[PDB]
């Protein structure tokens, strides 16, 4: 409702500015502490291929 | 900046909606705050400074414990003295029951 | 003596509420480090706690 | 007992860690500063009684 | 996996409904909510369903089965508060000013004011006589 409304937003920003103590060395913190960058030159020379050789892959 | 008359809160609660339910969330702190302002044995009436919710939710008590040191350890050693001076004289002594 | 000659070859070669009394220390041999001499204090200083007239 | 007091008493002094630097948000100041709360000065007793209740 | 032996195969499950008699607790004479707490085997053991979920000490072991033991008009409230206002105040500064201590006129201006809140509204000890009495004139 309108009331509760208001009432979650205010206490939203009341635990904001609580967590707001530390907010930015923790979110630095966090921020500071894959697959596909292994795969990435694959990836780059998959996409040279041209698309004769594509229909034309067998199955097993 | 407005301190409510004592009458106030106590009506409030003697009579007993997500605005009472936020409120509720905060009750480890009042629960600590209580048992932070809990009055020495050299005092009968502690009268401490109450923040509550307007719905009666939660009652917290904003206040510090602060102390001059060797005033409270002089205290605390007077404490020592009487409590070991009546020991000795009420060799009957009756603990309280609990609960 | 017996004890002086082990501990010299020893060097050389459920929720339980209240402490287990094997976590003790201070079971020692030598009676220097038992009959430890106590602080007079020059006879005016006193340990906190006890009762005075003790 | 007395060996295990300073066992905890050692620990602490020795696993001690500096107060983190920070900003000064205060939980209270913030609660008055909203309309939901206000002041008053009461008995403790009745202040127990009150938090007694409440968690009830 | 072996095949889960039915509550019929064992028989005699009769269909017991009391739930205890003399504080212990009466068993049930069919297997059927205890294969579905732990399934059977086809040679009767007791492979239990992994309970995968939040731990609850108390729950576990419940201390051995423990011990097994009218409101006012919206106008009526606001006319009455209104009355019970003094110029230039708002309702908590009129709670503020009776409450150095008529003690029935404090009484009832909190209780009304409490009543007001819990109508919904929780701006109530913020707003002067002149803002409820203009609310008051537009619902009139």
């Amino acid at each position: 409702e309108k009331d509760d409304e208001e009432a979650d937003a205010i206490y939203a920003a009341l635990d904001k500015r609580m967590d707001e103590r530390r907010k930015e060395r923790r979110e630095q913190r966090e921020k500071e502490e894959k697959i596909q960058q292994q795969f990435s030159d694959l990836k780059r020379k998959l996409a040279e291929v041209t698309e004769e050789e594509w229909l034309s892959i067998p199955e097993v | 900046k407005e301190d409510m008359p004592p009458e106030h809160v106590r009506k409030i609660i003697r009579d007993h909606k997500r605005v009472y339910l936020g409120a509720l969330k905060y009750m480890p702190h009042a629960v600590l705050k209580l048992l932070e302002n809990m009055p020495m044995p050299w005092e009968q009436i502690r009268d401490v400074p109450v923040l509550y919710h307007i719905t009666g939710a939660i009652s917290f008590v904003n206040e510090i414990p602060w102390v001059i040191e060797p005033v409270y350890i002089s205290q605390w050693g007077s404490m020592w003295i009487m409590m070991r001076r009546e020991k000795r004289d009420r060799r009957h002594f009756k603990r309280m029951r609990f609960p | 003596k017996s004890k002086e000659l082990h501990a010299i070859k020893e060097r050389y070669l459920k929720f339980v509420f209240e402490w287990d009394a094997s976590e003790d220390t201070s079971i020692d041999y030598n009676p220097l480090y038992k009959e430890r001499h106590q602080v007079q204090l020059l006879g005016r200083g006193f340990i906190a706690g006890i009762d005075l007239k003790q | 007992s007395y060996q295990k007091l300073l066992k905890y008493y050692v620990l602490n002094a020795l696993k001690h860690r500096p107060p983190k630097a920070q900003k000064k948000r205060y939980l209270f100041r913030s609660f008055k500063a909203t309309k939901f709360f206000q002041s008053t000065k009461l008995d403790w007793v009745e202040v127990g009684l009150q938090v007694c209740r409440q968690g009830y | 996996k072996y095949d889960i032996l039915a509550s019929e195969d064992v028989e005699g499950q009769e269909a017991a409904t009391l739930p205890s008699e003399g504080g212990v607790r009466i068993t049930p004479f069919n297997l059927q909510e205890e294969m579905e707490e732990g399934h059977f085997d086809a040679d009767g053991n007791y492979f239990l369903n992994r309970d995968a979920q939040i731990r609850d000490s108390w729950l576990d072991n419940i201390d051995w089965v423990k011990i097994r033991e009218t409101s006012m008009s919206a106008q009526a409230l606001l006319e009455g508060l209104l009355e019970l206002l003094l110029p230039r105040e708002t309702v908590a500064g009129a709670l503020r000013r009776l409450g150095a201590r008529s003690p029935q006129r404090l009484d009832r201006l909190s209780g009304l004011a409490d009543q007001m809140v819990a109508r919904g509204n929780l701006g109530v000890y913020q707003e002067t006589r002149e803002r409820l009495a203009m609310r008051l004139k537009g619902l009139g």
